[PDB]
């Protein structure tokens, strides 16, 4: 299991949520849900996708996050979660609102926020096989 | 006596600030009269008595208050500094005898944790703290979506003679994935600690109907404002309003008949959606049922619309007179249009799935996943390409081109005049 945590402390949820509205943190990774009147954080390594849907007045989100059975793309060997036949899971969370743009634009954050934490993780691996070389030794006179 | 009152706290979530006050004979709480709030300005009050324990957390607006009656309801009040801590614990220990506990709630962001149904709230744990709770008062209904899946639907906060205004983005529906030979039980003790309605008596139910979108036997269960679908892995609850149309279809088999629903919004199961559902019966089947309805609510609500029994006739008829009556929806059936081989539809391919097409009165109607409903008041123009003892038909309508290849070229003048005589644009290359 990739340890990943979104916050340590209260403190460091952002003054800024306060509307009972969804907020996204691109310092801690972390999109903050508003369920049942309380600021709930979760992590984008533990996101998978999202859709969006327009119905009357209302806009929808719906969030899906990462479950065994609807499982990524990602090898047996490292999971976005940590092993556990015991453990249950949020599968999907879905929003309305009934300001369409700003809803749009959220989704267009999270979804930005995944690609850069997927890019990043796909640089690391890229990188973590790159042994450290010595420094070229330059030929002192005239050379070849 | 002192009143100790608390200025700028908000009920449930409210819109409104108001003003929080403790007493002897309970907790009250008042709106602020600075917003015209269309709505009683009537103070809620809950009697000391009725308080059974105070939790304190952190909230959005600041720190809540949560209270928990003996009549297994939530109360929250959000809006209080981390100052006012002291004050409120000396405060509801001295009023009422109650300890305020300071809960502590997990912020590590991780989807995954063990859920724990306490006497009024559903309970997420992650790593033994609470990440979120919900009341079963704010849970409108749950539905098993798989083998693993539990579906929960919230009450909508819309318009209600009694409710604050709510302000922000609302949940809708929760999904949650529970492992294990585990879903089922876990379903039940949610059905029983939620007092869901009970005691429910389907006015119809036809046991075994072999579904093609999905694929599936299911149950189906009529009642006055809903359709339930029950299945192996997954049960269905419709809404009678979410009913768009009801197609009944003979197969050009001669052997089997289709009856086909529009829905809206669409069923899920996982990522996949069925705007349509579509159901197959055999043309010899014939079933006698007889409906669970008191003679009294036949009379006043379905007399005219439905039979009070049907006798021993095809059980696709039975089944869309009873959706026809309770949907309050057209049946559909086949158009004045007869193939060359006096056949209501014509075989036709759409990309790589095989299938039938049907030329209804007022619309073009594909039956095989996936289903394409589209009307003439649609449709731009029809264009009859040559692939050849087939010919293909392209309808261009506004949101884009379909191909129907593969149909027998013999079927081309009956199909071309048909689409004339509903004023489509026929066009021959």
């Amino acid at each position: 299991f990739k340890r990943y945590e979104s916050y340590v402390r209260e403190s460091q949820i952002p003054s800024k949520v306060k509307n009972l509205r969804i907020s996204i943190d691109p310092k801690a990774q972390t999109i903050i849900l508003p369920i049942c009147g309380r600021p709930v954080p979760f992590h984008i390594n533990s996101f998978k996708n999202g859709s969006k849907n327009e119905e009357g007045d209302y806009m929808y989100i719906r969030l899906n996050f990462n479950s065994p059975g609807m499982g990524s793309s990602v090898k047996k060997t490292e999971l976005p979660y940590e092993d556990g036949d015991d453990k249950e899971f949020v599968r999907s969370l879905t929003f309305r609102s009934t300001n369409k743009e700003r809803m749009s634009e959220v989704f267009k954050a999270i979804t930005e926020l995944k690609k850069t934490a997927v890019k990043r993780d796909q640089e690391r691996k890229t990188m973590e096989d790159v042994v450290a070389q010595a420094q070229l030794v330059e030929f002192k006179g005239r050379p070849k | 006596m002192s009143t100790v009152d608390f200025d700028t706290i908000f009920l449930n979530q409210s819109k409104a600030p108001g003003r929080f006050r403790i007493t002897s004979s309970g907790l009250g709480w008042k709106p602020s009269s600075q917003v015209p709030t269309k709505g009683k300005t009537d103070p809620f009050l809950l009697p000391s008595g009725d308080i059974l324990s105070v939790s304190w957390s952190r909230g959005y607006r600041g720190w809540e208050l949560r209270v928990y009656t003996r009549n297994d309801k939530v109360i929250m009040l959000d809006g209080f500094e981390q100052q006012d801590f002291q004050q409120l614990k000396n405060e509801i220990q001295r009023t009422f005898n109650v300890n305020l506990e300071h809960k502590e709630h997990s912020l590590r962001g991780w989807n995954w944790g063990k859920t724990q149904l306490t006497r009024a709230e559903l309970v997420f744990n992650v790593n033994n703290r609470p990440a979120w709770e919900i009341p079963y008062s704010e849970i409108s209904n749950s539905n098993l979506t798989g083998r693993h899946e539990i579906s929960m639907e919230l009450n909508p906060k819309t318009v209600d003679e009694n409710h604050y205004e709510t302000l922000g983005d609302e949940l809708v529906e929760v999904r949650l994935y529970v492992p294990g030979q585990k879903s089922q039980l876990f379903y039940e003790q949610l059905k029983d600690k939620a007092d869901f309605d009970t005691t429910s008596e389907a006015i119809v139910s036809f046991e075994d109907i072999l579904f093609l979108t999905p694929r599936g036997r299911f149950e189906i269960s009529m009642y006055a404002n809903n359709l339930r679908l029950r299945g192996q892995s997954y049960d269905y609850k419709i809404q009678n309003k979410n009913v768009l149309r009801i197609f009944s279809l003979p197969r050009l088999d001669d052997r089997h008949h289709l009856v086909i629903l529009q829905v809206d919004p669409p069923l899920r199961q996982g990522q996949t959606r069925y705007p349509f559902l579509v159901m197959q019966f055999d043309r010899n089947e014939e079933l006698e049922v007889e409906l669970n309805l008191s003679d009294e609510e036949y009379k006043s609500k379905y007399e005219g619309k439905l039979n009070r029994s049907y006798g021993t006739d095809s059980t696709y008829k039975i089944l869309s007179h009873c959706l026809r009556g309770l949907t309050e929806r057209r049946v559909i059936t086949p158009g004045s249009f007869q193939s060359q081989h006096m056949q209501p539809g014509v075989n036709c391919s759409l990309k790589a799935s095989e299938g039938q097409i049907y030329l209804l009165d007022k619309c073009l109607f594909f039956a095989t996943k996936p289903c394409v409903y589209l009307p003439y008041s649609g449709i731009i123009s029809v264009v009859t390409s040559r692939g050849s003892r087939t010919f293909d038909i392209e309808v261009q309508f506004s949101g884009g081109s379909h191909t129907f290849a593969n149909i027998n070229k013999d079927e081309q003048k009956p199909i071309e005049d048909f689409l004339k005589g509903q004023g489509v644009r026929v066009k021959n290359e």
